[PDB]
DNA sequence: TTTTTTTTTTTTTT
């Protein structure tokens, strides 16, 4: 009946080399002696427990004797216990007073206060087998990996240390803590979980504590209670809730790199549970060297069903490093002094494209936009700029939106499939797995008061289409579906990049044909690009020579230009929406003037041919936006003649690009 | 055991043949022509085969996406051209991958989700079409009749070339790299040489643009030709191939070319002189086009066991356009 | 002594 086998394994000398191990050290007074306390002194909770100082204490307890068994190699082969032994003893040498622990102050902490008070006093008032020691803690044990520079002692095999794939992962790797790598994926919401957990009886009163094993248990009444138990006839208990403790627990998939695996063999997603104050570590989407304790969890069930157990396990978090996380206006003062905002910094944008700095100029517009305006009713007049782009095939417009995003603030780079209707109006989506029915708006909604970029625009069908057909009018996204009737804020900025229907713009061919947009919403953007790709011997010399310059090369520009990097950038460009310019009424008088004829040589055009007219009124409310814009390219809030101008020079170079 | 079947064992007595005929040089042709036991020259046609028989290496950019060196091709023409019976070879030989009719879905390599899960309270993927195919050969029948909807997923296969999968369910991007070609019928009769490529496409749009080659192949009657034609077909039912694959699988690893300038200060006065020419006959012309005088030169590149790319292998490129636009 | 299940294929339909 159960066969017991000796093993070198013993946990019995182990335990006091933990002793040793913490609040006697030197090299990191030590690390284990008040910072203890400080956990004690309620200014921290997680208790990091490096493997990095396993290893250097190690060096103190070997080389530098006298030698000591092993370790961080037992740790990672085992990785479970050593959060039950080594975090054990933990309260033996914990500082008692600490220091100003209060007691109310902090909920609960009067309750435990005088649950060990009542206790005592209620084992005082017999006395005239304890709460378990798990039940007072109010701190985590977090290990954290050895990559490591110091693991080259070395103990070499031992380390790992690498972040293998869970094509790698292997059924012998259950007890044993390690790190893997990958994205984060469907990530479940922090919930609670439970620990100790005291229910309250009813009659002669006392406790009891069920402790909290493997993932589900038995719930238990009866009376334990001697007093209430026999007499009579028995006292009745319920639970407690805050006598509960809860351990922080949110549970997370990590998918595979996908260069891991082997060429077929589609994606293998692992699951990793959550515990303490690495709670809220993880979002969606995010690789990170992830390290933890992975065990098996079997079962609930079906039971008999698996067989053979077939554990089905689960890995619990232990460590996250994460791969890449005024004199701010010091930083922009380099920009400030270097003159040529404008220009400069519109050379600046998508510095990889070769070409049409034209096209990037209203880009700048964009990155800034601004600065709205409030009537005092009020109802706001944008503030935000929806230009499009346009021409074909390929152009790698794209890019252009591709970097915006990847820059310009609360950026949304989207296509026609793409976000959908339901991408871009909030619905009722039914959530997979976790449950139920939870909103996710897309797009429009998520982020908001920021640029969307769109591709594909002609193929966003109708869904999308007569949506934002309403987000020209700005300021609203409305939605009757489902019980929900509310319109939610989509304040988001609008682009996209036009691709003409096939297989290119014909030059003889009317404007809007190689559009298969509506006729009403294309006077809804400010102002559009159209990009025709024209063959030129000279300059698709250059060209071929930009991309014959890969693979050669990796950095493409040269003779001269230095990029001008995002954060120093987009600091000035946050520093410029609060500006808000003030249109002097010289300006705005000119800005009526010359829109005269802008109103007359549209409309004196006459039939469409060319066109459009109108020279409509937002092609003012832009133009005027667009010097609110282009003011704070000049800080200013004077708003210049030629600050009107600059976007003059912008307005008849958007069309008049159907020509060629 | 489990023990695969059909990699492979090259001892050195054999590999020592593979570099003895890398010496030669009109080996490029010979290679070609021996696809084809039955059918009649197209050896273009071949040549562009092997070319996707390679892969045209590849290269991953450091934080950032990926240029796609494997190549994608489609067959164009008449009916009875062997365009299937001409991919029923590059059923065999190219060491996978799977080829199909047509239909074709759901989503083809997509795995339209096993559900519900099989088993044990887990809902499944599992190997889709396209994604068995990864690294491997993907071909068609009928690409012009698979669906509109599979098209889209399709580009997903070859610009993208990856695989997008939010169904229930699990969210996974999945690498979709593959060698990809297909056939198509004129969309109308024997139109195909009469008509503009225009409307002639059958699968506008951007499926053409991923296209590195689009070949028209005519029925078109020569009796003197069609002399030729008939003995040939005749002496049927009355420049090893198998070594070709032993020699076309060595190439893939060892080794890649990486690139010379030689071919570039060629290739790059070939585009422009396809753009200020190419323009006043026919369309398309796109920067991906030149792309694949990358890809077509680095290919022929594995063929000639060269370390590196060279000038004459560009001129194998310039060779291959010419000839897939007239 | 019982456990636990919605996509994908095809279809007929305005
Ligand atoms: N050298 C050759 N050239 C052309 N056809 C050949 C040759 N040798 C044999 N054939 C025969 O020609 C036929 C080619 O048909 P094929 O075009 O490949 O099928 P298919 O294209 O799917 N039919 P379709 O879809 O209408 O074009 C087959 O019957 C082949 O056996």
């Amino acid at each position: 009946a159960l066969p017991s086998i000796q093993l070198p394994v013993d946990y019995n000398n182990l335990f006091n080399e933990i002793t040793d191990f913490l609040v006697t050290f030197k090299q990191d007074g030590p690390k284990y002696m008040a910072m203890l306390q400080k956990v004690a002194n309620r200014e921290l909770n997680s208790v990091i427990i490096d493997l990095d100082d396993i290893l250097q204490y190690q060096n103190e307890k070997f080389l530098q004797g006298t030698q000591a068994d092993d370790l961080v190699s037992a740790i990672q082969q085992n990785a479970n216990h050593f959060t039950e032994l080594f975090c054990r003893a933990i309260d033996n040498n914990m500082p008692l007073p600490t220091k100003e622990i209060d007691y109310k102050d902090d909920v609960l902490d009067v309750i435990l206060n005088q649950r060990r008070l009542r206790n005592e006093r209620m084992l005082s008032d017999r006395t005239n087998e304890l709460f378990p020691p798990n039940l007072t803690r109010r701190y985590f044990l977090y290990f954290k990996p050895l990559s490591q520079n110091c693991a080259r002692r070395y103990r070499k095999k031992a380390i790992s240390s690498k972040p293998l794939s869970v094509r790698q992962i292997k059924g012998d790797f259950l007890g044993q803590l390690i790190t893997v790598r990958g994205i984060i994926t469907r990530v479940s919401d922090v919930k609670p979980a439970v620990e100790v957990i005291a229910y309250t009886c009813d009659q002669c009163g006392y406790e009891v504590f069920q402790e909290v094993n493997s993932r589900t248990f038995t719930p238990l009444s009866e009376c334990t209670s001697e007093e209430c138990s026999q007499n009579q006839t028995k006292g009745q208990l319920f639970m407690s809730t805050r006598a509960s403790k809860f351990s922080a627990f949110q549970e997370c998939k990590i998918q595979e790199l996908s260069q891991q695996v082997p060429v077929g063999h589609i994606p293998r997603s692992l699951n990793i549970h959550v515990n303490g104050t690495l709670v809220r570590s993880l979002s969606p989407g995010d690789i990170v060297d992830v390290t933890g304790i992975f065990l098996p969890a079997p079962y609930t069930g079906f039971k008999a069903l698996k067989a053979g157990l077939l554990t089905e396990t689960y890995l619990e978090a232990q460590f996250v490093r994460q791969h890449k996380k005024s004199d701010v206006e010091e930083r922009v003062m380099e920009l400030i002094t270097s003159g040529d905002v404008y220009n400069r910094l519109a050379k600046s944008i998508a510095p990889e494209i070769y070409g049409n700095l034209d096209v990037k100029k209203a880009l700048l517009l964009l990155l800034v936009g601004g600065v709205d305006k409030r009537v005092g009713d009020g109802m706001k007049i944008r503030g935000d700029i929806n230009v499009c782009l346009m021409g074909d095939p390929g152009v790698a417009k794209s890019q252009l939106l591709k970097a915006i995003c990847k820059i310009s603030p609360r950026g949304v780079y989207t296509t026609g499939k793409g976000s959908s209707g339901v991408g871009l109006t909030a619905a009722v989506m039914k959530d997979p797995v976790t449950d139920e029915m939870i909103l996710e708006g897309g797009a429009l909604v998520l982020a908001d008061n920021g640029i969307c970029c769109i591709d594909e625009f002609d193929k966003m069908d109708e869904s999308d289409r007569t949506a934002i057909h309403e987000v020209m009018e700005q300021q609203t996204i409305s939605i009757s579906k489902a019980g929900i009737n509310t319109t939610l804020n989509a304040r988001t900025s609008i682009l996209a990049a036009a691709n003409p229907l096939y297989g290119r713009y014909n030059p003889r061919l009317s404007p809007l044909d190689n559009i298969n947009l509506p006729a009403a919403l294309l006077s809804r953007f400010d102002i559009l690009f159209l990009m025709l790709d024209i063959p030129s011997r000279d300059d698709d010399e250059k060209l071929a020579e930009h991309v014959t310059y890969v693979h050669m090369h990796n950095k493409q520009p040269d003779l001269d230009f230095t990029p001008v990097e995002p954060s120093k950038m987009r600091e000035y460009i946050a520093y410029a929406k609060t500006k808000r310019p003030v249109m002097s009424e010289a300006v705005n008088d000119y800005v009526v003037q010359a829109y005269i004829r802008l109103r007359q040589d549209s409309k004196r055009e006459m039939d469409s041919k060319f066109s459009f007219g109108q020279a409509t009124p937002r092609t003012l409310l832009g133009i005027i936006r667009l010097s609110q814009a282009l003011a704070k390219l000049r800080l200013a809030d004077m708003v210049d003649i030629d600050d009107v101008e600059e976007a003059l020079r912008l307005v008849r170079v958007s069309k008049e690009s159907l020509y060629q | 055991t489990v023990y695969p079947l059909h990699r492979q064992m090259l001892t050195d007595f054999d590999i020592r043949n593979i570099n003895k005929l890398s010496k030669k040089k009109d080996i490029f042709d010979i290679l070609s022509q021996s696809l084809a036991p039955s059918i009649y020259g197209h050896d273009h046609i071949k040549k562009a085969i092997l070319l996707m028989l390679m892969g045209g290496v590849e290269k991953n950019l450091e934080n950032g996406s990926h240029l796609r060196g494997d190549i994608n091709i489609l067959m164009v023409g008449d009916p009875s051209t062997a365009k299937s019976q001409l991919l029923r070879f590059v059923l065999n030989t190219a060491s996978l991958a799977i080829a199909t009719t047509g239909r074709g879905s759901s989503g083809v390599g997509l795995t339209a989700a096993v559900t519900t899960d099989r088993e044990t309270g887990e809902r499944r993927l599992e190997a889709g079409a396209m994604v068995l195919a990864d690294r491997g050969v993907v071909c068609i029948d009928e690409f012009d009749k698979m669906t509109d909807v599979d098209r889209v997923a399709i580009h997903e296969v070859m610009e993208q070339q990856t695989v997008t999968i939010a169904k229930a369910g699990i969210h996974t991007t999945l690498n979709a790299r593959c060698s990809v070609i297909a056939a198509a019928n004129p969309v109308f009769g024997q139109y195909d040489v009469n008509r503009d490529p225009h409307q002639n496409i059958a699968l506008p749009d951007s499926l053409l643009s991923r296209f590195d080659l689009l070949f028209v192949v005519t029925d078109d009657i020569n009796e003197i030709r069609d002399r030729s034609i008939s003995e040939h077909v005749l002496r049927t039912h009355r420049v090893t191939i198998p070594f070709l694959r032993k020699y076309v699988q060595y190439a893939k690893e060892r080794v890649i070319p990486q690139l010379t300038q030689e071919a570039i200060n060629v290739i790059v006065k070939n585009y422009t002189d396809l753009r200020n020419d190419d323009n006043t006959k026919k369309s398309p012309i796109t920067a991906r086009t030149l792309e694949t005088l990358i890809r077509l030169a680095t290919a022929h590149a594995k063929v000639r066991l060269s370390k590196t790319v060279n000038k004459v292998d560009a001129k194998v490129a310039a060779n291959l356009l010419r000839f897939a636009l007239l």
